[PDB]
């Protein structure tokens, strides 16, 4: 699709980082 | 604050694409991300992000930071409607209060803590 989404790995890291 | 995206896409086309993307992927919020004027910081490949709404602004900082790759001389601040959103706010909440009439949320970033500095 024309929209960018963060990968699974990136988001799971973010669920931790903050 | 002005966005290049708004200048390159007419309001009625943004709004209809916005309504559609909210109805098709309601667990995410449509976010336009651009570098603030006068910002001295890395560029981002893409402008349009579909973001999990229960993600905090602090976590969004993490995601954007990674794709920018900050240098020793850098800092990173978000601006939505001339306002630094609190790191504790969720993207959903931010969307709720600040989404524009085209159903997009517009966020600018900079290495300075004042928009346009």
């Amino acid at each position: 699709d024309d929209w960018t989404e963060f990968s699974s790995e990136e988001i799971r890291e973010a669920r931790q980082a903050a | 604050m002005k966005f290049v995206y708004k200048e390159e896409h007419p309001f009625e086309k943004r709004r209809s694409e916005g309504e559609k993307i909210r109805k098709k992927y309601p667990d995410r919020v449509p976010v336009i991300v651009e570098k603030a004027p006068k910002a001295r910081i890395g560029d981002l490949d893409k402008k349009k992000y579909l973001v999990p709404s229960d993600l905090t602004v602090g976590q969004f900082y993490f995601l954007i930071r990674k794709r920018i790759h900050l240098r020793a001389e850098d800092a990173l601040f978000f601006f939505v409607n001339n306002v630094i959103p609190p790191t504790s706010a969720t993207m959903g909440q931010l969307y709720q209060e600040h989404h524009e009439e085209d159903f997009f949320l517009y966020i600018a970033y900079s290495d300075e803590s004042v928009y346009g500095l």
